[PDB]
Order: C-alpha cells, then structure tokens, then sequence
C-alpha cells in the first residue's frame, strides 16, 4: 500500500537505498585452484550474498505486504536469477570477464574448471555484453532486479497487488528513460529490450539448475534448491 | 527453514 | 531488409497471413489415456506442427534475411516456446482446459498421466488464464510469437538486424494498443505485462525440454528424427 | 545432416 503511493523518483530512491553491498570472495591468487575449490569459493560467496538478498527483498516496495509463504516462494523462484543479474551488472566494465567479487575476476578460462559451467559462463558474458551495448543505467538495473523478484514466481488476491507494483516499476522505467531524452518511441523500444533480457536470465537460471542436478552446498542453498 | 528465520528476523 | 520498411498495419497483416493452421490429433486412441498413448498423440501432433512452424518462420518478416545457420539456431532455441504459446492461445476460450487439438481437449486430471506433466500442465493453464483476463488479441499474439522466434536464441549467437526487427515488432505492439484506445500509461504497462509473460513461457519450455529428454532416455515412445534433432540442440 | 536445414531450404 505504501508502494502504490511512491512517485517514480521515490521508487528509484528506495531501490537504490536498498542495494546490497558487493561482497568479497576468499580467493587467494597464490592458492591453487581446483574444480571443487572454485565451486567452493562461489558457493561460499553465493551463500553470504543470499543473506543480503533476503534482507534486500524486504525493502523492495510491496514485498512486505505478502505472506511469509508468498515471500518464500518468490525468493525460492528468483534467487539465482537475482544473483546472476547482479553478477552481470558488476561485470559490465570488464569485457570478456565475470566479476564474481572485486578480488575474483574470471574469463571463460577457469569457467571450464567446472563441467558445464562454461556454458552458463558464456551466457552470462553475452548478457553483460548486451547490458554494456545498451549502456544500462544503475537506476534501470535496480528496477529490473525488483521485477525479477516480483515476477519469477508470480505464476507460481495478493497476486494482483504484485501486478500493481510491477506496473509501478514499469512506470518508473519509462520515467527514467523520458528523463534521459528518449523519444516516446525510443522509450517503448528500450523498455521492451530490457524486459526481453529477463527471458534470457530466466533461461540461464534454469540451465544452471539443470547442470547442478546433472558441488558443496550450504544449508540455506539446499533449502532453496529443493524448491526447484 | 533458515529462510524463515532470516525473513522473520 | 524489407521488414523494416513495412508499416505497422502491413506487419500485422503479414503475421496474420503467415499463421499456421490448427491441426487435428490422431482420432485414435481416444480417452482415457495412458502415459504411452498420451505422449504418442502429443509427439505425433508436435511433429506435424513443426513442419508448419518452419514454413511460418520463413514468412516472419526479417527471418529470411538471416543466414541458414542463424535460422536453424533460432528455431532450435524457440520451437517448444512457440508450440506452447500456440497451445495457450487456442486454449484461451476453454478455461481450465488445454486445447492441444480441436479433437484433443484435456484437463489437469489427465495431466497426471505422465508426471511431471501436471506441473507443466498447471503452468500452461495459468498462462492461458492470464491471457484471457488480459483480453489478449490475435494481432498481439502473432507479435508475441514472432518476438519469441527472434529473441530466444539471439544471445546464444548481424545481431543488430534481429534487434532492429524486434524494435519494429515493439512499435507494432504499441501501434495495436494505441488504436485499441489505451492511454499512454496503459500502453507501456500492457507492453511490459505481455513481455514478462514471455519469461514464464521460457520457463515452461525449459521444464518441458527436460521432460522430453527424460522421455527420450526412458524410451517410452519412439521420437521422430526431427524431434530428436530439435531436442538434442538443448542437451 | 540436420533435417531442419532441409525443411528450411524448401
Ligand atoms: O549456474 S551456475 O553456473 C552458477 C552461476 C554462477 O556460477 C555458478 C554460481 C554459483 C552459485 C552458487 C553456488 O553455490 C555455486 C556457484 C554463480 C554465481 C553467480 C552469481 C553470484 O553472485 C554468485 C555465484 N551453476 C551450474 C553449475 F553447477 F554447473 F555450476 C550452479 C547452479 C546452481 C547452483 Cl546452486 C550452483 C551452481
Ligand atoms: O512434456 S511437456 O512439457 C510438453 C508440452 C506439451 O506437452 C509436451 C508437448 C510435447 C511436445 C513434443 C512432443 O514430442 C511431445 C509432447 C507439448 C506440446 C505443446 C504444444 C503443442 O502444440 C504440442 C505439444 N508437458
């Protein structure tokens, strides 16, 4: 209800303020490097990121209006997509590389250190390339990330309240683009371009899980997984 | 579920 | 590319004219269904639909402009999504049911036939429900289906060409909405609503490919060489 | 090779 009264500038302000921090990995450049150890680092990182994501989600306008049940479902559905879009965002200024952490920058080399992760790696790289090409803005990014949270589990009422919040975020994206000087035609085109990328992010998340079920996992990650 | 404790905290 | 020169009305007319026909299921076996007979019917239907899909795709403006290899890639990526959005579309005025063919209308009770088809069944039903409540129009549907064809494989690769065509279809969707009388806010809002449903259609396809892959290994029904090739591309 | 190619060419 508080979400529906926000102006677009206030929505952007709220999302920006809610942003989680960028976490460090335990990567040691001296330390030698195994399939298991690489996955170990990433698992350690993702697990800590999940904690922040959970508390970030509570700050996404509209999210606290849902039952504990529905909050759990949305996060279970979206968490990998959300980690992935975060990764693609912070990797934008690093062509050909993925910035998993400020002290963990990899190209598709040691992505092959894990069986099949190279496939996901290339897809993540392509997404980062696409964001870079479009010159994706921070304000646009936080909008997209919130959309993923609200949308990915929505098709498995408060489902309509979620659609109204989603509509608000759409309004906010358009407002941002109008301010950047885009013509109305250019606004609709860019909006579509951004949302179609969300189909690819869903694709990447699904392919990731499939490879997973084909690694060490924290108890929190395990709870999330056998939600898929 | 740990997710509950973190969501409820 | 001729596709960029088309007007919005011309684009719509071209897409409508390109629509494949609605095929019938084999009229045997009939209800009730086993997992074998169910998959047999659906596999047979899907295989024949694929042939029409290929001829539909070469008629989507901009598609013929791509190299043969890029054409193959897009169809390999999108084919199940395209079959699914088609299914959801023709199931719209049959709430609670899926119209696989005019003589093959199924409910979720028949979905438990070959688990986990019931999970995908429910996802398809939900999508149909959403389209119906949104009063999705045929002109909007053909735009969405063409977007799926061009977009679903574009980042697994001129990509600029495909993106210009995609923009053209966005222009066409808005054009359709504006003349339906929607306000500027309603316009971008419905555009977003429709495109977000595409991420769910992607999700359904992914889960569906897994299932078909498991069926291949379970060897419950012999798959066509064409279907195997479309499937193998996702392995 | 792939059947799809053939179906695409004709
Ligand atoms: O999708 S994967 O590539 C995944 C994506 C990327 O690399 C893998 C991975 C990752 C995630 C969790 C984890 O326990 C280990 C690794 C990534 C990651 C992304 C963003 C981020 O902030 C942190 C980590 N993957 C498949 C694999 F197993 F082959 F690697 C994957 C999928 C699910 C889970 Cl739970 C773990 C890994
Ligand atoms: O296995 S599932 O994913 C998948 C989706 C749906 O059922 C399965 C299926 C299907 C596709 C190919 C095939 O060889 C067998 C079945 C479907 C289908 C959808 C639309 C259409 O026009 C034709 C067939 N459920």
């Amino acid at each position: 209800s508080l979400a529906l009264s926000l102006t677009a500038d206030q929505m952007v302000s709220a999302l920006l303020d809610a942003e989680p921090p960028i976490l460090y990995s335990e990567y040691d450049p001296t330390r030698p490097f195994s399939e298991a150890s690489m996955m170990g680092l990433l698992t350690n990182l993702a697990d800590r990121e999940l904690v922040h994501m959970i508390n970030w989600a509570k700050r996404v306008p509209g999210f606290v209006d849902l039952t504990l049940h529905d909050q759990v479902h949305l996060l279970e559905c979206a968490w990998l997509e959300i980690l992935m879009i975060g990764l693609v965002w912070r990797s934008m200024e690093h062509p050909g590389k993925l910035l998993f952490a400020p002290n963990l920058l990899l190209d598709r080399n040691q992505g092959k250190c894990v069986e099949g992760m190279v496939e996901i790696f290339d897809m993540l790289l392509a997404t980062s390339s696409r964001f870079r090409m479009m010159n994706l803005q921070g304000e646009e990014f936080v909008c997209l990330k919130s959309i993923i949270l609200l949308n990915s589990g929505v098709y498995t009422e408060e489902k309509d309240h979620i659609h109204r919040v989603l509509d608000k975020i759409t309004d906010t994206l358009i407002h941002l683009m109008a301010k950047a000087g885009l013509t109305l035609q250019q606004q609709h085109q860019r909006l579509a371009q951004l949302l179609l990328i969300l189909s690819h992010i869903r694709h990447m998340s699904n392919k990731g899980m499939e490879h997973l079920y084909s690694v060490p996992l924290s108890d929190l990650l395990l709870e999330m997984l056998d939600a898929h | 579920k740990i997710l509950h404790r973190l969501l409820q905290d």
